């Protein structure tokens, strides 16, 4: 776990070096993109709840097979199991969108990951739908205006389409 | 030093244009009750 | 070398060089006083283009000197600026010979897989040139300048 | 899916057209079609659990020794997991006569399944060997018309020769 | 005068060229270029 | 092929220094003269046909190499051999401009003695066709311009035989 | 490989056209032998007999066949230079028939003409600059015209 | 997409169970009521030129700012996007109704469509007007009831083709809306 | 002023914009149907002397106040100003449907006209009623369904030209309004 | 705004005319020569990034004195400037070969220029080293077609007429 900042410390260090003068330049670009990247955290954490809920609800209405009987969201303790695996999902790609890099979610979620749902019998190409989903309710949700100052966001929510994307490959 | 990469001479455009669009005859043809490659 | 260039040129298309190639030669060798006189402004200013070159440079680029660069310690940063001499003396052979063939024989053919096994930044030796280009066109008038300045030019962007 | 008017209308549209007079020609050679097509997917379904039946156990006569110990039919639950199979087998070639095309058959029971079978260690030889014999059972009097066992015997042959 | 006059053409035209070598040098690394299986594996595609 | 500048250059260089007087007395003798080479090596280029057909007529035309069972008698030994003179026209003139004879060396008398001992090219008559050359050139030259032309017209010469 | 005898940007647009599949592997290898890479590396230091027997080892695989093929050759370099003599060889039939436009240049042992087998033995076993011999001066005068 | 036969095939799949009864009693009168569909299609793209610009043009005459010098059809650039979105839509209705499924319009055509026709400033009222309009000449043309062209068809009952080809123009209708 | 080309481009000027690949595809149309372009402006200005004795006369047959005295119309002069008045319109429209969009028609024709009929006390809903027998008039020559007389064509289909016509005559006619 | 269409549709408003046989016949060379314009404009359009780049600073390589302080390009972003002054003029030149005329390049581009370059100390002489390097390496193989380049210089040398 290691933040955007900690990132081009940690690659310096393995070379031995001081921090060059374009490198101090391309981070003051990011302490000032700032209160900006404060929310879109703040936009899909205050929604987090509808996130997981409506995304779920579309994902068994394309894919009835996965709660017919011998499915693999079919029993109470599997349906919670699916809807507590994209509240960890959600969870993780919101702290590497703070972080500005994906190490906190690649080392605590998707790493062995895919591993692990072929233990169990999930269908992890399912699973990266139900994760695709969430990804157009995030990005949807963060380019609305609504108590923000009018602005350019867009290389912010290219960022965290990215690391949706990143999630959904590295379950199957 | 000195790298002159694409329209140096201006700032890019914002770019923030983005929105759907149907896609007629450009839709991909998905297959129902289930996902893609295989099982 | 100017003529040295425009015969390579004639023998590849296996003629003669045209009055167009003659009268360039030709006012090259008049004009040799005079390029005579750029070269030893230069040459007469090692001390002050090759310090004041590299001062700035270490100013704009403080991490090649820090503890970790490529040229930290007494005798690495000495190897820094005699390599600053290096292209200072090609920069010299180049105003007399009319041509930059001095400076891409000796210098600049293979220099980026040279730099690269060393592990010195390419991108700190061209700003090293850049800061020993402003000493050395300071140094002369309007023209005998532009004349000057092309071959600091030229060693950037063929350095990179 | 490719279906029965989806696949002339997903072709009148590649080229931005309207439905053409020659694009409705096709589509009432395919209505016409799917008359006798639509008789054998109603036999097939009224009665499925009789077709199933004599079906299945044609394998287990042919291949009595996967009802030994240690093999494909060692129990009772691996029989009824069998007899499964063949009704799942059935099912997607009544969705295929009332598409019309082998799509459901393509989608939803084949894609896939020799790499399950092999995993698995169950011999492909033996799910075709329970619809050979349904396909050579059918007589055109007395279950379905001389037009109607056509088709019924054509995606028959579609999943014998993709499942060998 | 006229020496400068001839050759100003031919020297603004090869700093040109040297400079359209470095952006698409840049545009490549950055493309995946050079990142391949076969590129890491000389030695001189290892400096670069 | 490097010039009379290249080789100042070379000298200075290969002890790591920059150009001292002396090198630039050596430069001046170069440029003072400049200006006489341009001329020849204009008035050769075009009167290069000339100068050729001026040197064979003196030398080769009416003896045993180009009557029946001489090296010139056919008509593509004749032509091929003309083409010859071209070259060593070509090159002496390039040379003379350079004030080296280092692309004589290299561009035209590497591997030639042996190229002509297969063919069987006489030795001793093509060097009277390339002293003609000297005679024909150094009258529409000049002395100055034809005593410097004929410096490398004789660097061929001593290096054919 | 190119790293050593280049500054960096002589072939670097022949490569990004290649590489979008814009130019061929023959318009590719008739761009990289007509370049100032080539003059400077194999026309420059060394005569035009030299010149041709090095145009075929690269171009076709292959030393000079006969004297004809010497003597003709000679005489493209003798009056349009060294790119009139590479699309002599490159757009050649020889050339069509052994790589076509697909294929890269091979060493191609060859078999049928008089010395053309240890002929191309000598050129490719020799290392880059080995010596300034050349390995096909002329072909000894046979009896005749 | 789905047609009749496709959407029986995937609600029936979604249950595990076999096509036969009260669903394929539905498909028979698919096929029973063939030729009498296939007209309705056609009194449509035989008329698809003029039910169109009589639809543009006619939304015009009843809300005149669309062409004063900032209305949204001022330009011959933004009058000509609006004919060729007349007839995309009604290519896509005309398809839904030879189909008699509505899920070849809801997905190529009216996907995306309300999010488009709000970042262009397309206005919505203004744009269902032209869909009423056309919504009224599709059903006369089917019935038979169009006052200035006739056609030659047999005799009998088109009814609920018509207010099969109605819920397909308030499905666009409700889209943007 | 401008044309349909010119439209385009200061519509790219906005945006300090290139005009490429995307809507040089609607230009690229916009010259492939160009020659249904010039006959349809050649039929309307072949019948235009007809045209406007036809329109000035009709508006007399729907409201015969105008020949009585106090009407607007009433006198020997003021018929031949109306007469006037009505291919002075016809000029201008046929100007912009010549030229691709209506801003010869705004600037050169339209400026100063409302402002004009109401210091002459010209009744403004008698001239409506005299571009829409025009406006009639233009789409039935150039889809060649008028009634006592017809031209020869090519065949094809010119109804996005007839639309595009009527958006022009319905401009005058929400201006002096 | 001078067009084939905007000369003949004002020139018989002047007249107060209808439009008559020999303006629809200019609209006809109009359709004629799109195919070579609206080429080079799609030309112009894709490659215009590298176009500027190599012609601005044939600029500077023949005019060194303009870095001089005091200077017309003396800082950074004067440069930057010269660069985007270059840049206005190729995208008025493809405006023309849209329009079919010299319209957007007169309004837009020529008409006081003379006067703000001469009061902004702005030489044209520098201003034509920029347009001219573009004219001369137009290859009408290599680039575009052969009168795509009739064209396309055309509007180029009618800039250097009018800033000179
Ligand atoms: C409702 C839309 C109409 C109407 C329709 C009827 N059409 C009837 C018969 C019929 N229609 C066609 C043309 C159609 N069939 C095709 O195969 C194709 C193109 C490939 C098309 C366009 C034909 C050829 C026929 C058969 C004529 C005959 O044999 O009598 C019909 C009677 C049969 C039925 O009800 O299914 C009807 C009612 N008629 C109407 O009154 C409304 C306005
Ligand atoms: C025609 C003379 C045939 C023939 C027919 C017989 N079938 C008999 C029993 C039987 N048939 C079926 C038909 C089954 N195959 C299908 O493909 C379909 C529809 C898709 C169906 C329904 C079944 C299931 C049975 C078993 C019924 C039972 O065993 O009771 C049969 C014997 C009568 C009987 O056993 O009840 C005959 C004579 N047999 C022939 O040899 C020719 C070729
Ligand atoms: C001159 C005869 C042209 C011609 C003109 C057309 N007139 C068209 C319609 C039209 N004309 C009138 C006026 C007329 N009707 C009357 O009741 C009276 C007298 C009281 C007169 C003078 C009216 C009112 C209308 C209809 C207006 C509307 O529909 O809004 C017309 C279009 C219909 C058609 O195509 O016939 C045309 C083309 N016709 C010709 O061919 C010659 C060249
Ligand atoms: C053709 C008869 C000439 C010729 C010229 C060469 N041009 C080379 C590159 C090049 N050319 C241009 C201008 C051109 N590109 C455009 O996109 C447009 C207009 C839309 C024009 C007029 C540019 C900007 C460039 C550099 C970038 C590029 O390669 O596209 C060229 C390559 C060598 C070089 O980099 O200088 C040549 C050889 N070709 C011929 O054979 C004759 C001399
Ligand atoms: C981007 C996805 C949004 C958007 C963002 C902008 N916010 C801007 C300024 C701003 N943000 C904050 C709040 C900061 N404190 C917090 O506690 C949180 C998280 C809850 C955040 C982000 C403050 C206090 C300010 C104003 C302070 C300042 O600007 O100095 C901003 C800049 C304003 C502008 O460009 O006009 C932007 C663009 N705006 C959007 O439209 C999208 C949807
Ligand atoms: C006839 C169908 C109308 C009607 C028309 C009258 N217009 C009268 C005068 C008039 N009209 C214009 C506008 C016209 N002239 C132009 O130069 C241009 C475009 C550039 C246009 C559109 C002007 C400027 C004038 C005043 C000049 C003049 O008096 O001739 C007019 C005469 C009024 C009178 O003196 O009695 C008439 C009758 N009036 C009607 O009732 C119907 C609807
Ligand atoms: C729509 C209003 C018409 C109609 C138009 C069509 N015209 C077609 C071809 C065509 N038209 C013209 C006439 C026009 N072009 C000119 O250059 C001039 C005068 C200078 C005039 C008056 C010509 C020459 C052509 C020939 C072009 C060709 O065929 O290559 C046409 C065919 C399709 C097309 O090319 O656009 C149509 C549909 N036809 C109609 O029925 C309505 C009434
Ligand atoms: C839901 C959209 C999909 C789905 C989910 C599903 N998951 C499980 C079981 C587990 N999931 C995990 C997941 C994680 N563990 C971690 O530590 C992290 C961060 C690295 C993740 C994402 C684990 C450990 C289990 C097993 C323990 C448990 O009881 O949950 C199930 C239940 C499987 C079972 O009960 O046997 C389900 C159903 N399945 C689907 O069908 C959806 C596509
Ligand atoms: C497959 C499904 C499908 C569609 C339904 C259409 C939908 C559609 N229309 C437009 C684009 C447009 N649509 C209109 C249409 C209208 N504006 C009005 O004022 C009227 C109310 C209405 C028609 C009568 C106009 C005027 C534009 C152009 C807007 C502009 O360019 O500013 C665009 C943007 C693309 C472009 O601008 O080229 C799209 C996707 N296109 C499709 O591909
Ligand atoms: C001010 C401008 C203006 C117009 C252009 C018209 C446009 C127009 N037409 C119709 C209504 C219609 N339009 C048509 C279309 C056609 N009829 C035919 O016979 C042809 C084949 C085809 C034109 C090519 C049909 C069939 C109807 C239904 C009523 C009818 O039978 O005419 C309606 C809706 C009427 C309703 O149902 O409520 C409108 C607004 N009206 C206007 O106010
Ligand atoms: C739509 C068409 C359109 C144009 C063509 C340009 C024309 C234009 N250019 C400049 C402005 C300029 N143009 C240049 C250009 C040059 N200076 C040089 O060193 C070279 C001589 C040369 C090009 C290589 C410079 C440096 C400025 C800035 C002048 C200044 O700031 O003093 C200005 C002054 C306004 C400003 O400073 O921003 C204007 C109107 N602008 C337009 O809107
Ligand atoms: C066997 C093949 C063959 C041929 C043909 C040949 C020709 C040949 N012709 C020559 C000269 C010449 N040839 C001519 C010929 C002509 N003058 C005219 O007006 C006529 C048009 C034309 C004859 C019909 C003249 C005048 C000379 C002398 C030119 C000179 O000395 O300047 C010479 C140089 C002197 C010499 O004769 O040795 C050769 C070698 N040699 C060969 O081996
Ligand atoms: C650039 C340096 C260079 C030179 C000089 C060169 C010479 C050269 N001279 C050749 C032949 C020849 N050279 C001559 C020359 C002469 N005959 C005479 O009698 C005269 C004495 C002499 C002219 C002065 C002749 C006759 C042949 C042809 C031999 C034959 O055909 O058998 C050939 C064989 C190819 C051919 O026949 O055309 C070569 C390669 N190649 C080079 O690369």
């Amino acid at each position: 776990m290691l933040d955007a900042f900690a990132k081009v410390v940690a690659q310096a260090d393995a070379r031995g070096e001081f921090l060059s003068n374009t490198q101090i330049d391309a981070l003051s670009k990011m302490v000032k993109e700032g209160n900006q990247r404060l929310d879109i955290v703040n936009k899909v954490t205050s929604n987090a709840s509808a996130i997981v809920t409506n995304s779920a609800r579309a994902l068994f209405a394309e894919q009835p097979q996965l709660i017919q009987p011998g499915g693999n969201a079919y029993t109470s303790r599997r349906m919670a199991a699916c809807l507590r695996d994209m509240e960890i999902v959600l969870r993780y790609v919101s702290y590497a969108m703070i972080a500005g890099d994906s190490s906190v979610l690649d080392d605590r979620c998707l790493n062995g990951l895919r591993e692990t749902y072929q233990a169990l019998g999930t269908p992890g190409s399912s699973v990266a739908v139900a994760i695709q989903k969430m990804k157009d309710a995030s990005v949807a949700l963060a380019n609305d205006t609504t108590g923000t100052p009018i602005g350019d966001c867009s290389s912010l929510v290219a960022e965290l389409a990215g690391y949706f994307d990143r999630a959904a490959v590295s379950v199957v | 030093v000195a790298a002159k990469v694409g329209a140096f001479w201006k700032p890019k455009a914002p770019k923030e244009v983005p929105y759907k669009r149907p896609m007629g005859a450009n839709t991909p043809e998905l297959p129902y009750n289930t996902v893609p490659r295989l099982v | 070398s100017i003529v040295t260039k425009s015969i390579v040129n004639a023998d590849a298309e296996a003629r003669y060089l045209s009055p167009g190639e003659l009268d360039r030669i030709k006012s090259f060798v008049l004009s040799g006083q005079r390029r005579l006189r750029i070269a030893q402004t230069l040459t007469e200013n090692r001390e002050r283009i090759v310090k004041q070159g590299g001062q700035q440079l270490f100013q704009r680029r403080p991490d090649v000197v820090s503890p970790g660069g490529n040229a930290y310690g007494e005798e690495m940063t000495a190897t820094c600026l005699r390599d600053l001499d290096y292209y200072l003396r090609l920069v010299t052979y180049g105003i007399i010979a009319g041509d930059v063939t001095p400076i891409e024989e000796i210098g600049l053919v293979g220099v980026k897989e040279m730099y690269s096994a060393l592990g010195t930044p390419i991108s700190g030796v061209a700003e090293g040139i850049r800061c020993m280009k402003d000493v050395a066109c300071s140094l002369l008038s309007g023209e005998d300048a532009a004349e000057v300045g092309f071959y600091f030019d030229y060693t950037l962007a063929a350095m990179q | 899916m490719k279906s029965v008017i989806t696949t002339v209308v997903s072709a009148a549209d590649a080229a931005g057209r309207f439905p053409s007079n020659s694009d409705l020609e096709s589509i009432q050679g395919n209505i016409q079609r799917s008359a006798a097509r639509l008789e054998a997917a109603e036999k097939l379904a009224g009665n499925h659990e009789a077709v199933v039946k004599e079906a299945g156990d044609a394998c287990f006569a042919k291949y009595a020794y996967l009802k030994n110990p240690g093999e494909a039919g060692e129990n009772q639950e691996k029989i009824n997991k069998c007899y499964r199979d063949v009704d799942h087998y059935m099912r997607l070639v009544n969705y295929c006569l009332v598409v019309g095309g082998t799509g459901p058959l393509d989608e939803w029971g084949i894609a896939g399944a020799r790499e399950v079978y092999r995993t698995l260690n169950l011999p492909t030889s033996a799910y075709v060997a329970s619809i050979a014999y349904t396909r050579d059972r059918l007589c055109v009097p007395r279950d379905m018309s001389a037009q109607a066992g056509v088709e019924f015997s054509a995606y028959l042959d579609y999943l014998i020769n993709a499942l060998s | 005068a006229k020496f400068r006059g001839s050759v100003l053409a031919e020297r603004g035209a090869m700093i040109t060229k040297a400079e359209s070598a470095t952006a698409s040098v840049i545009t490549s690394l950055r493309d995946g270029l050079y990142s391949g299986e076969a590129q890491l594996l000389t030695a001189s595609g290892q400096r670069l | 092929m490097q010039d009379a500048i290249t080789s100042v250059i070379n000298a200075a260089d290969v002890q790591g220094k920059y150009l001292d007087a002396n090198s630039v007395e050596k430069l001046r003798g170069y440029f003072q003269t400049g200006e006489l080479r341009v001329r020849a090596a204009a008035t050769i280029a075009a009167n290069a046909a000339t100068i050729i057909k001026e040197a064979v007529a003196k030398s080769l035309l009416y003896s045993d190499i180009t009557r029946p069972g001489g090296n010139m008698y056919t008509t593509r030994r004749y032509a091929a051999c003309i083409r010859d003179l071209d070259y060593y026209l070509r090159y002496a003139t390039y040379g003379m401009l350079a004030g080296d004879p280092s692309i004589l060396d290299e561009r035209v008398l590497n591997g030639l003695k042996e190229t002509y001992n297969s063919l069987g090219v006489p030795i001793g008559a093509t060097i009277q066709a390339i002293q003609a050359m000297k005679e024909v050139t150094g009258s529409l030259v000049g002395s100055d311009a034809g005593k410097e032309m004929g410096l490398y017209f004789d660097y061929i010469c001593s290096g054919l035989s | 490989d190119i790293s050593t005898f280049v500054i960096g940007n002589e072939i670097e647009n022949i490569k990004i056209q290649f590489i979008k599949g814009q130019i061929s592997v023959k318009e590719m290898i008739n761009a990289l032998g007509k370049s100032s890479v080539y003059l400077k590396e194999f026309y420059n230091p060394y005569p035009n007999i030299k010149v041709i027997e090095l145009g075929t080892k690269h171009f076709l695989g292959r030393a000079p066949n006969n004297q004809a093929e010497i003597r003709f050759y000679n005489q493209i370099l003798a009056s349009c230079g060294l790119q009139a003599f590479i699309d002599m060889l490159t757009n050649s039939q020889e050339y069509a028939e052994i790589f076509g436009e697909v294929r890269v240049p091979f060493r191609r042992f060859p078999t049928l003409p008089a010395a053309n087998f240890p002929n191309t033995n000598t050129l490719f076993d020799k290392q880059t600059k080995q010596n300034s011999v050349v390995i096909v001066p002329s072909f000894k005068a046979i009896t005749g015209n | 997409m789905l047609d009749a036969f496709s959407r029986v095939v995937v609600n029936s799949d979604a249950k595990a169970a076999y096509v036969g009864g009260s669903d394929l009693q539905a498909l028979k009168s698919f096929i029973a009521d063939g030729n009498k569909r296939l007209d309705a299609v056609n009194s449509i793209v035989s008329n698809a030129s003029c039910m169109v610009s009589d639809a543009v043009s006619g939304m015009i005459c009843e809300n005149p700012g669309l062409i004063s010098p900032g209305g949204n059809c001022y330009t011959n650039r933004r009058m000509a996007a609006c004919l060729r979105d007349g007839e995309i839509i009604l290519r896509y209705v005309s398809y839904a109704l030879l189909a008699g499924d509505a899920s070849v319009l809801e997905d190529r055509c009216l996907n995306g469509l309300k999010e488009t026709y709000i970042a262009l400033g397309v206005p919505t009222n203004s744009s269902i007007r032209a869909v009423s309009i056309m919504k009224a000449q599709a059903v006369a043309f089917i019935t038979n009831t169009a006052t200035e062209r006739k056609m030659s068809f047999a005799a009998g009952d088109c009814t609920s083709l018509a207010s099969e080809v109605a819920s397909y123009f308030d499905r666009v209708g409700a889209a943007i809306s």
